[PDB]
């Protein structure tokens, strides 16, 4: 199993 | 969908302890992240749920850490973080 | 803009994009065929030219009546009452194949888009060009077809003559043909062949090519910012919506040291890649030298020790470009990555990009087809 790059890019940043 | 799990009571030292300071070292904290998130890497993955960003929130408030660290500095594999 | 003298919008067997296209089928183009409507059609699909086709049985040559210049080639597929699977051709041209052993279907569902458009930028001497479609005849189901194709005139806009300029990552471009695999608007929106500056373009976002989650941010630039183009420079390289919007690693100086802002771009091996970096400072911010420095890696390697914007450039909101060849290790992924470089000592460790434009460079003279991608 992974973490996947899609729960990363909850990590985003914002404006 | 609000996640499954309880991320407001978990023990974020962990992260806290670990990734710190003023420079971030990418590998240092992308471990102690791991070591966190990892358990929990079914629910995170599942695009439906309101988990991850949620974990994020709380990682961000209890450590005080910049916007994207996690995002931005850890990556391994084509796959995701490993995990195992 | 650019205004072409040829724009030949040719469809087979007769858009969304305000450009009208000409059937195929009285054209003094067409030089046998049995052109049939598309058996299925998906609404993400426009029809036009994509419904229509025109499928060769046999060796089919087209020819255009062109002046001496360099043109933009496009062909237009939709992988589609034979069967799909088995289309397996080759597309030549002069000296140069374009295409062989190709699979439309293979192509496109590897690639998760329903339809292709494959560009290439090509040098004729003379009044006509060789079209010529051959199903190929190593297995015998295998036949030709093509949906569409664009001729449209061009400048010398991607060609390194100039002595000393381009070497490899470790070069000469005259009379070369080239195919463009990538052409992205890093930090900012897709842009249609309309809103091109005239060359007929498609711009895409770059963000699909991101590795990981590492996207930084995007940033464009402000409104009392006018993107100005250095006197005496063609207009027409790339739209301003391209030096206007930009990616970079984000506020935090020492976070910006810990990563790399990469992409990755799957490429055919055996040849040799033209990389095209569109840069513009679109930042408030950098009006200086000595402010965002950053080196810049194609391949794992280094291509620029220390791009500062300003130094190319010496003011704010001004477009530049440069020039590099990757000759990759011998269907491959190539990557790209930038990152902050702190001798010197900056005012910001940052990186920037604006946009990305890759092309596959004919090899001695020959081949510019590559290998099918497995899915
Ligand atoms: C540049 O670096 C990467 C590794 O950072 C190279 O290698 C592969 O990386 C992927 C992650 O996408 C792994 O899944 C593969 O297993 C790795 N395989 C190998 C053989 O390294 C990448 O290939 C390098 N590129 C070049 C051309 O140097
Ligand atoms: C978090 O877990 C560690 C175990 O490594 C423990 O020592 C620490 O006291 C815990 N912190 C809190 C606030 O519970
Ligand atoms: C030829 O095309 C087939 C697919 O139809 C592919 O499997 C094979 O590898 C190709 N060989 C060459 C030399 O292109």
């Amino acid at each position: 199993r992974y973490i996947s790059y899609g729960a990363l890019r909850r990590n985003t940043i914002p404006c | 969908t609000t996640c499954k799990e309880d991320f407001a009571n978990k023990n974020y030292t962990i992260i806290t302890s670990r990734c710190k300071g003023p420079n971030y070292p990418a590998n240092v904290c992308c471990s102690a992240f791991k070591d966190f998130a990892c358990p929990f890497a079914e629910v995170l993955n599942d695009e439906k749920n309101d988990c991850a960003s949620t974990m994020f929130s709380y990682i961000n408030l209890y450590g005080r850490y910049p916007p994207g660290i996690f995002a931005n500095m850890c990556k391994e594999g084509k796959e995701g973080l490993d995990c195992t | 803009d650019y205004s072409p003298t040829e724009k030949i919008l040719l469809n087979c067997g007769g858009d969304t994009d305000n450009r009208i296209w000409i059937s195929d089928v009285k054209s003094k183009f067409l030089s046998d065929s049995k052109t049939s409507p598309a058996l299925t059609q998906d609404p993400s699909v426009p029809e036009v030219p994509y419904m229509t086709a025109r499928v060769f049985r046999s060796p089919f040559t087209y020819t255009f009546p062109v002046a001496s210049g360099r043109k933009f080639v496009r062909l237009y597929f939709y992988p589609n009452g034979l069967n799909a699977t088995n289309s397996l051709f080759s597309v030549s041209f002069g000296p140069y194949t374009l295409l062989k052993n190709f699979s439309a279907s293979q192509t496109a569902e590897a690639l998760t888009y329903a339809f292709i458009i494959k560009e290439f930028v090509v040098n004729v001497e003379g009044g006509t060009l060789n079209m010529t479609f051959t199903p190929e005849s190593a297995p015998s189901n295998a036949y030709a077809f093509v949906n569409g194709i664009e001729v449209t005139s061009m400048p010398d806009m991607y060609s390194s003559t100039d002595g000393t300029l381009t070497m490899v990552g470790s070069t000469i471009d005259n009379s070369t043909a080239l195919e463009n695999v990538y052409r992205l608007n890093v930090g900012g929106n897709d842009i249609s062949p309309s809103a091109d500056t005239g060359l007929y373009r498609s711009w895409y976002d770059d963000q699909p090519y991101i590795f990981g989650a590492g996207l930084g941010i995007p940033e464009t630039a402000d409104p009392n910012m006018t993107i100005k183009y250095p006197t005496g420079t063609p207009t027409y390289v790339a739209p301003v919506d391209v030096y206007s919007t930009a990616r970079s690693m984000g506020p935090t100086a020492q976070i910006n040291l810990n990563y790399n802002l990469t992409w990755i771009f799957s490429i055919d091996s055996g040849f040799t890649y033209l990389v095209r970096l569109h840069f513009c400072e679109v930042s408030s911010n950098i009006t200086k030298i000595n402010q965002r420095v950053f080196t810049i890696y194609l391949n794992n390697q280094t291509a620029e020790p220390e791009a500062d914007v300003i130094a190319w450039t010496s003011s704010n909101g001004v477009p530049f470009h440069k020039d590099y060849v990757v000759n990759p290790p011998e269907q491959q992924d190539l990557w790209l990555a930038l990152h902050p470089n702190p001798v010197n000592k900056p005012e910001y460790y940052d990186s920037l990009l604006n946009g990305v434009e890759i092309f596959k460079m004919n090899t001695s003279d020959g081949n510019l087809a590559g290998t099918n991608p497995i899915p």
